[PDB]
RNA sequence: CGCUCAUAGCGACGCUGCUUUUUGAUCCUUCGAUGUCGGCUCUUCUUAUCAUUGUGAAGCAGAAUUCACAAAGUGUUGGAUU
RNA sequence: AUUAGCAGUUUCGGGGGCGUAAUGCUCUCAGCUGAUUCUCAAACUCUGAACAUUUUUGGUAAGCAGAACUGGCGAUGUGGGUUGAACCAAAUAUUGGGAUAAGACGUCUAACAUUCACUAAUAGAUACCACAAAAGGUGUUAGUUCAUUAAGACAGCAGGACGGUGGCCAUGGAAGUCGGUAUCCGCUAAGGAGUGUGUAACAACUCACCUGCCAAAUGGACUAGCCCUGAAAAUGGAUGA
């Protein structure tokens, strides 16, 4: 069964503007602008005048069904990172060995020195529209914040899966970089 | 050891019992049959939970005694002894051959190889066919999530696929549960122990009423 | 060191359901191994702790 | 459909409509966060002069009650639409009951998604603040301000009322902290009548 | 069994398969002839992986070891007896 | 060939209890007898039909050995099954026209359109025939049955989760939470003498069950279509491409 219609809806705030032209949102905010393609979907994106922005699908099944709530949530990330844009936080956790955290603007990128007292020093550049920057208030742990949610969590992620320990017993060491909050605002 | 079961497994042969013709053949694996309380009479236990077969072939009794063992211990360990009754309704009367050669490795020089090929008689084996029960329970009612997961225990133990029913009479016998319902309480019901003895209407020749004072 | 730090630590690699086919770390509330090397198969046990 | 499975309503509902018409002044509590244990100590002051009744939404089965009753369940006061409420029924003290109803309070620490009464005050200033737990309110979002020499934000004027959640990082300062500012328990919202509102004020005291 | 704990690792009692690197079974080709053991030599293929690379599990604290996956790209010895 | 009890004898052969002791009363317990009960056989029968497919013996099996009926190959091509001694169609003088048979109809390759689902795997694609199984899957499609809900459902987020009592027992210590046994109460909408984590045992967190926001369908145990795991072999590779 292919049921006949399965739409969503999706509340654009006033501050921020969508320009889609076929299956391409497209936000605008006051923060930044972001965008993304949804090609891969028989969906019609379609904007109700100014606050609406209905995605739809005529007769699809389920892999059909399944994306449009898919696709509209990524909307949503879109819209919440254009009105108020995400800010992950990020601690340090170490048995002995106090992890060294370098960071530049040029790229924005990090560098994490004296993690497990390996001296391979482990600079990793961050996505394309995110900056970092440590805490000087609360020790040992560095916050992230961005545009995208897309661009923003996997760059948190690309950081805690390089500060693994290796050749060892992962359930002891447990040194490392990891996500601790997620916030908005 | 045992030759592998997939030899053995489907019934192609003519039956072929222990008799005064085969005489010198092992005995089956499978010892013991009914087990569980067995004194219970047949008010007690009213469910009827049986394993039947959906393909025919040759259930070995060495298969037969290990889905035995199986569906005992599952049950003796959780709601113990006595909270059951089975039998097992399948019996292994047809007896495998085989014809045994060396596995020597100048194997010409000794065996007759395929000259008088008659097979000796290893273990026994039980041919059943497709939709015969060859285990049976009696329990109570209170027990119908247990003793089917002792018969999904027990089916594999045997070659393929088995089929766990609850069956719509009441326990070994022959009438469903509201007919049985209906032959003890209009009381043509008796208590042979494990097993009815209805009160027919052919011995009322003369007199049935020995069988009146006596009735469940 | 903190407590929350080794459990915070804890719940990215060491609080896992791990296959039973597949020796593979799926999320703490799994029912199924999600690659096709284990069959999708429903048979998973908990990460072992230390003491 | 309805009336089955366990822990039935049709054995609960002899309590719910029969012994619902046989009072006089009743009052509409609030239970969100009242326990067992302070539960225990008011409903044997209760349990000699009342009963502590209520059905829980359940109570829209007082409808065919209302024929010659006319009592309301939705025209009243306080809607029925966003909050819990245990009722307080009286047959013998209608009239000295908010005196031991509103004592036997305990002033202790909230947690994250509770129903945050009207009188919540943040645990601030030299006297609510360590030095050594200030690293756990340094990780939030807000900055700090140096005030009578604490990292600290001072917040003692009430923010936040019956219907609003509270945060999550905020429960950690009322619960590792020593301040329990406020003393609660049982709420007084309504003082019903069998029909009409006896007092449409509301009295804590 | 693994102190407790079926399934870290195993795993009886049974059952279901694969392989053609053992030996059988058979006699279809070949008896106007396919030179038949082993070794030396040399190349290529297989993966049912010993090591190496990346990973995941453990009764993986470190070290050592054990189970599995993607893996056949590159290695996989000198000798006494016969 | 053979399983299990119930009854009668039952005193008996043996054990004992019972009148103070015995062929004296009763119980498993043996044994004899009766009405039942499970499976039953090529060499059993009351009854009892109508190389290839089928019946069929030895063999674990065989493209093995041996039979019976029928049809073939041998003797025989032709059209099809890519290929081919036996399969399907159909039998051969030399040919023309037409319609066909098995088989097919994207291209090789002569021959098509319309239509409904299923498959999302590098799968699958003409019986013999060139393989595949047990056991699995919260892959998807169809279906069967049972249960839940406007007496407010599942799910999410939160509030409660109390006393007698730390139940009896046992012991350095065992207090809900190492174990043998019971499992009732007060107060309520709701409490296991506790589903767990931990501890000198607690404490503390936690689940059962109820309730708050919510707004409408929810949950389970199966069934069997296709598909996936099971599924590893040597030259390079074969739905014929």
């Amino acid at each position: 069964m292919k049921v006949i219609n399965s739409s969503r809806k999706v509340q654009i705030p006033e501050n921020v503007t969508v320009d889609v032209k076929g299956r391409s949102v497209k936000v605008t905010g006051p923060r930044g602008t972001l965008s993304k393609s949804f090609d891969h979907a028989s969906v019609d994106i379609n904007l109700v005048g100014k606050k609406e922005l209905t995605v739809d699908l005529w007769f699809g099944n389920r892999k059909q069904i399944a994306c449009i709530k898919t696709i509209t949530s990524i909307i949503e990330n879109m819209i919440t990172g254009v009105t108020k844009g995400y800010e992950y936080k990020m601690r340090f956790v170490y048995a002995h060995f106090p992890i060294n955290v370098a960071v530049t603007d040029g790229g924005r990128v990090v560098e994490i020195r004296n993690f497990f007292g390996e001296k391979i020093v482990r600079r990793i550049e961050l996505l394309d529209g995110i900056t970092c920057y440590r805490n000087e208030k609360a020790k040992d742990e560095i916050v992230l914040t961005g545009n995208s949610l897309e661009l923003l969590s996997q760059s948190c992620a690309t950081i805690q899966l390089r500060s693994a320990i290796k050749y060892k017993d992962v359930r002891k060491f447990l040194d490392g970089i990891y996500v601790s909050e997620r916030n908005v605002l | 050891g045992r030759r592998p079961a997939r030899c053995y497994r489907y019934c192609k042969n003519k039956p072929y019992i222990k008799s005064r013709y085969c005489r010198g053949v092992p005995d089956a694996k499978i010892r013991i049959f009914d087990l569980g309380r067995k004194k219970a009479s047949t008010d007690e236990f009213p469910l009827c939970v049986h394993l039947i077969s959906l393909e025919k072939e040759q259930l070995s009794s060495e298969a037969i005694e290990a889905g035995r063992i199986s569906c005992n211990k599952y049950i003796s360990k959780t709601g113990g002894k006595d909270s059951f009754h089975m039998r097992v309704r399948v019996h292994p009367w047809h007896v495998l051959r085989i014809n045994k050669m060396l596995s020597c490795a100048g194997a010409d020089r000794l065996q007759t190889g395929m000259r008088g090929a008659f097979g000796k008689p290893m273990g026994t084996v039980a041919r059943v066919n497709i939709g015969q029960i060859i285990f049976s329970i009696r329990t109570r009612d209170n027990m119908l999530a247990n003793v089917v997961e002792a018969l999904r225990r027990s089916s594999y133990k045997f070659p393929g696929r088995q089929k766990i029913v609850v069956s719509k009479k009441w326990g070994f016998t022959a009438y469903n549960r509201e007919a049985y319902q209906k032959l003890k309480a209009d009381g043509r019901l008796m208590n042979d122990g494990a097993n009815v003895k209805v009160i027919t209407n052919h011995g009322t020749l003369a007199q049935y009423a020995k069988d009146i004072a006596a009735a469940n | 060191i903190e407590p929350s730090l080794v459990i915070l630590a804890r719940k990215y690699k060491c609080d896992k359901m791990i296959c039973r086919k597949c020796y593979a770390r799926l999320h703490p509330r799994a029912v199924n191994c999600r690659k096709k090397k284990c069959g999708h198969s429903n048979n998973l046990r908990p990460k072992k702790k230390l003491l | 459909m309805s009336g089955a499975g366990s822990k039935r309503k049709n054995v609960f509902i002899e309590k719910a409509t029969k012994l619902f018409t046989t009072y006089d002044k009743m009052i509409v509590a609030e239970a969100d966060f009242v326990g067992s244990s302070q539960l225990q100590k008011i409903r044997k002051s209760i349990r000699g002069i009342g009963a502590v009744l209520m059905g829980k939404k359940t109570m829209i089965r007082k409808v065919i009650r209302d024929l010659a009753d006319s009592k309301p369940e939705l025209d009243a006061l306080n809607t029925y639409l966003k909050q819990n409420t245990c009722i307080i029924f009286c047959k013998d003290n209608i009239a000295e009951v908010k005196r031991v109803i509103n004592t036997q309070r305990v002033g202790a620490p909230a947690k994250a998604g509770v129903f945050a009464p009207n009188d919540v005050i943040i645990p601030a200033g030299p006297t609510g603040m360590e030095p050594t737990q200030t690293s756990f309110l340094q990780d939030l979002k807000i900055a700090t301000k140096i005030n009578r020499g604490q990292i600290d934000i001072v917040n003692e004027v009430h923010i936040i009322k019956t219907g609003q959640k509270v945060g999550a990082s905020e429960a950690t300062l009322l619960q590792k902290l020593n301040i329990k500012p406020f003393t609660y328990g049982l709420e007084p919202k309504i003082i019903y009548d069998a029909g009409a509102c006896y007092s449409p004020s509301i009295s804590e005291e």
